[PDB]
């Protein structure tokens, strides 16, 4: 696998957060799916056949803003 | 072509950041879409647009939240 982790400003709560990790999980390269709810950091890790540019147009159709943290 | 249409969606939302969320997704959609407004209490979103119906439950479904009904007025 690689990996990407992202800025996801929207993260406050809990309840909103799963529908990331529910959605990037039924994809058939993502290994698995983390985030932290201070810092906002999104942490995902998977195989292939998506770009990071791929992800933030997927993350902000789930109504987020992010920016891509590192590529690693 | 181009003659506004009445859509209304209730889904199910939990938190103010879904309803924020739902309107984030719904704002780069403002050129072709003149009213949006969503009523939480109610778990009903109203749009008024010339876009195609099918492509709002599209982006209602990569949004993620799961959907109870939709119609059209
Ligand atoms: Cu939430």
């Amino acid at each position: 696998a690689r990996e990407v982790i992202l800025a996801v400003h929207g993260m406050t709560c809990s309840a909103c957060t799963n529908t990331i990790n529910t959605q990037l999980r039924a994809l058939k390269g993502v290994t698995k799916c983390d985030i932290s709810l201070v810092t906002n950091e999104c942490q995902v890790t998977y195989d292939n056949e998506v770009t990071a540019d791929s992800i933030k147009e997927i993350i902000e159709d789930c109504g987020f803003d992010c920016e891509i943290l590192r590529d690693s | 072509m181009a003659e506004i249409k009445h859509y209304q969606f209730n889904v199910v939302m939990t938190c103010s950041g879904c309803s924020g969320a739902v309107n984030k997704v719904l704002t780069k959609l403002e050129p072709d879409v003149s009213k949006i407004d969503i009523s939480l209490e109610k778990q009903l979103v109203d749009v008024y647009t010339t876009l195609p119906y099918d492509f709002i439950l599209e982006k209602i479904k990569k949004t993620g939240k799961e959907v109870r009904s939709g119609k059209q007025l």
